[PDB]
């Protein structure tokens, strides 16, 4: 059961929060902080706005991305896993290599 | 403010008379034939007691100088109680004899400071002698004899106490509570138990009374309350996977966790019951490590390196079974290695050797008893509430006396040990004549506890003493049977610790008290 | 591994905060303030608004810019370094020479 | 002081000692009683409370590079720093314990310079040109060992020069 996003909606999953490898060999215990990195599980049809053509998202499935976690980001449970739903606009960056 | 001042003999006479009143009230309660003293209270029903320390506390005098004398002697009675919890009446008697003779020496024109040194030196010599006379108390019969003798020769008391110390163990905890019936009853508890009930009345395993018995349960220890943080399901599920019952220990469980939990337990999916931790955070957290280690489990370190979801099934402690009711939760036996159990106990050694003593050690030992020893509770029978007070009080004195006798040994009773040691010290002298007299004064005062016992029995205190002195070793007079023989054979035993403490505390106050030249007090 | 921005987003980093050269020789200490100066680490594809023609950003990579630190400015940690993510519109000026 | 026993006893204290407990009961180096013995530790003196503001890592990681224990002196330490600390100590990454300063502002602040100079360390001047992560491992003071219990912290011997030791004492003459 893998979700099909509806136009301009991108489904991504969040990675580990405050991973124990920052600053060197020091382990920084979690103190109630959150992380913006994730992968794109699914890509919608595109953005409908202005009718003439549907523009495809500048992203593809399986990419590693940086996004702005805000109100526009929604959370759903898929196959008992955490998935985030947001628009193309909410995704700030692409991580390559 | 403004002061009333007395000098020399007038000061000492007033002080002495005040002391005499305090001591006279205390003396009537000393011995097998000792008689009760009734303390009045505006609050409710008056208390009647044979306990000298309690009587001493209540005595205050109208004469300001006399009161001062009584207040100072009051402390010896109270201090003795703090040390062993028994022999307080005997200690007061020694203070009575020492003070009267000491003052008499002062009247002679002798320097009291020197007299004090003689007394203090004599006391040190007497203490050493007591240790040599002291014999080990190990057998149940001897322990019973001290309990019986302490409880004003009540045979039933000694019998029950001996059974409990043997049963609970050397480091075990014994307490006393009132009884519903007219008969005395002993209750013994083994394993790990605490005064915690269940949050879910709904989950009752088999017996009704709020009773939950889980077979081969997993035990969960936590540092947080679970309200809307129901998440931890993979942990709960892991247990569902296991097919075993779950016991939960944490700061609190809300109805939200309980609501889902209740349905789960009723239809057979999982059998799980949750109970709130021991009580206060430093205290509950401190007792959590032992619970986990005892059961082989892991305490969840919310604080350190652990999370609500994060924790494997293996982390949870294991026990054969537990018993739960609305007021109490008990574990039959958590499975932990003997070395780890002993190890928690080993770290507890610093805890045992603590400057606090009172309160800290009592609670600490209770943890220790639960960890490896046993806990015993004694119920006291009596037709009326006041009878119950007297009976129960004496039982506690016997309890303290047995504890004292076990750790420091026992000496012959009837005051024979003090009189017997006095003969030994006939050879003690010091720096000057005033000290020699002070030493001599203390030796004479030693005799008094023996004679008070005889005096309370309506017989010549002096005549019995002459024969007792005439005798050898443990030979003495039994006030209860009214005849001479071996005191040890009789069953009359005095723990070495109470006897030693009484003499030491009595003399220390007496030495300073006899040296008083001037007294200061408020006007009428 | 480096960062690829998601169209119209510009990745910049700040210079130094309240550098001790203000007013001349005198050293003025930190008074709990931040700096609006930064350099452009990466350039996004451009503005995708109004479908036709995705317009390239006026700012080339490696530039030194002055920008408005508003809501549209986000913070990301890249290879254990601090970076800022904002749109072209947020940048107010360019420091050339 | 009043003695527990009936016998008079004499106690002599060697070196610098103060009435401070440890904020991390969890970190006990060896003997029981909460006793912590750090061998050739680095000593840190600070002017602020430490909670959510973790940023001091390069100072703390520098200590990790050394493989030596760290002693911390500050107005206070809360569970966030302690939580990371306890796990780091548990696996042996770093052997570090933190304690609270002497007590009162004019009190503890006055006694900090001498501790720092005695151990050859530098007091972090929040007030002056210093920041939380602005300070190298150089700044930290050195001592051969420290004994910490729930009620008290003792330094066996901080390594400092006599001229600085005597000098601190010399400024004390007005005092
Ligand atoms: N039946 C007895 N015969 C002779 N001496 C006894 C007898 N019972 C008790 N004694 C002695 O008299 C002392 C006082 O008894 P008790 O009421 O327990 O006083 P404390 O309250 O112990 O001063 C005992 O410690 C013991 O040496
Ligand atoms: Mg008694």
């Amino acid at each position: 059961m893998n979700i099909r996003p509806l136009h301009d909606r991108v489904i991504v999953k969040r990675k580990e929060v405050e991973t124990k490898s920052a600053g060197g060999i020091v382990l920084t215990g979690s103190a109630a902080a959150k992380s913006t990195r994730g992968e794109v599980l699914a890509v919608g049809n595109g953005r409908i706005l202005e009718n003439g053509e549907v523009k495809p998202l500048d992203v593809k499935v399986g990419d590693i991305v940086i996004f702005n976690d805000g109100y526009g980001v929604k959370s759903e449970k898929i196959d008992n896993e955490e998935v985030l739903i947001m628009s193309e606009s909410d995704i700030l960056a692409i991580v390559e290599a | 403010a403004a002061k009333d001042v007395k000098f020399g003999n007038d000061a000492r006479v007033k002080m002495l008379r005040g002391v005499n009143v305090l001591a006279d009230a205390v003396k009537v309660t000393l011995g097998p034939k000792g008689r009760n003293v009734v303390l009045d209270k505006s609050f409710g029903a008056p208390t009647i007691t044979k306990d000298g320390v309690s009587v001493a506390r209540e005595i205050e005098l109208e004469d300001k100088f006399e009161n001062m004398g009584a207040q100072m002697v009051k402390e010896v009675a109270s201090k003795a109680n703090d040390a062993a919890g028994d022999g307080t009446t005997t200690a007061t008697v020694l203070a009575q004899a020492i003070i009267t003779e000491g003052l008499k020496a002062v009247a002679a024109g002798m320097n009291p400071m020197d007299l004090k040194r003689g007394i203090d030196k004599a006391v040190t010599a007497a203490v050493e002698e007591l240790k040599a006379l002291s014999v080990p108390c190990s057998d149940s019969k001897a322990i019973a004899q001290v309990g019986t003798i302490s409880a004003n020769s009540d045979e039933t008391v000694g019998k029950l106490i001996a059974e409990a110390m043997d049963k609970v163990g050397k480091e075990g905890v014994i307490t006393v509570e009132d009884g519903t019936g007219l008969q005395d009853e002993l209750d013994v508890v083994e394993g790990m138990q605490f005064d915690r009930g269940y949050l879910s009345p709904y989950f009752i395993n088999k017996p009704e009374t709020g009773a939950v018995e889980l077979e081969s349960p997993f035990i969960l220890l936590a540092d947080k309350k679970i309200s809307n943080i129901r998440e931890m399901l993979p942990v709960l599920e892991a247990v569902a996977k296991a097919g075993k019952p779950l016991l939960i220990i944490a700061e609190d469980v809300e109805g939200e966790a309980l609501a889902t939990l209740v349905v789960n337990t009723m239809r057979g999916i999982v059998k799980v019951a949750a109970v709130k931790a021991p009580g206060f955070g430093d205290r509950r957290k401190a007792m959590l490590q032992d619970i986990a280690t005892l059961t082989g489990g892991t305490v969840i370190s919310e604080e350190i390196g652990m999370e609500l979801e994060k924790a494997t099934l293996e982390d949870l402690g294991q026990a054969k079974r537990v018993v739960i009711n609305k007021d109490t939760t008990t574990i039959i036996d958590g499975v932990g290695e003997e070395a780890a159990i002993q190890g928690r106990v080993a770290q507890i050694r610093q805890q045992i050797e603590e400057a606090t003593s009172d309160y800290d050690r009592e609670k600490l030992q209770e943890r220790v008893a639960k960890l490896a020893g046993g806990v015993a509770v004694i119920k006291v029978g009596a037709a009326t509430e006041v009878e119950m007070k007297e009976k129960k009080a004496r039982v506690e004195d016997a309890l303290h006396a047995t504890r004292a006798a076990v750790e420091e040994g026992v000496v012959a009773g009837g005051g024979v040990a003090l009189i017997r040691v006095a003969s030994k010290l006939a050879d003690l002298r010091g720096q000057n004549e005033d000290q020699n007299v002070g030493i001599k004064v203390a030796l004479r005062a030693m005799e008094a506890p023996l004679r008070q016992i005889v005096l309370n029995c309506g017989e010549e205190p002096s005549v019995v003493a002459n024969t007792v002195k005439g005798g050898d070793g443990n030979y003495g007079y039994n006030a209860a049977t009214e005849e001479y023989g071996n005191m040890i054979d009789m069953g009359i035993l005095d723990p070495t610790k109470v006897t030693r403490s009484a003499l030491q505390y009595a003399a220390s106050v007496a030495g300073l008290m006899i040296t008083t030249e001037c007294m200061v007090t408020d006007l009428p």
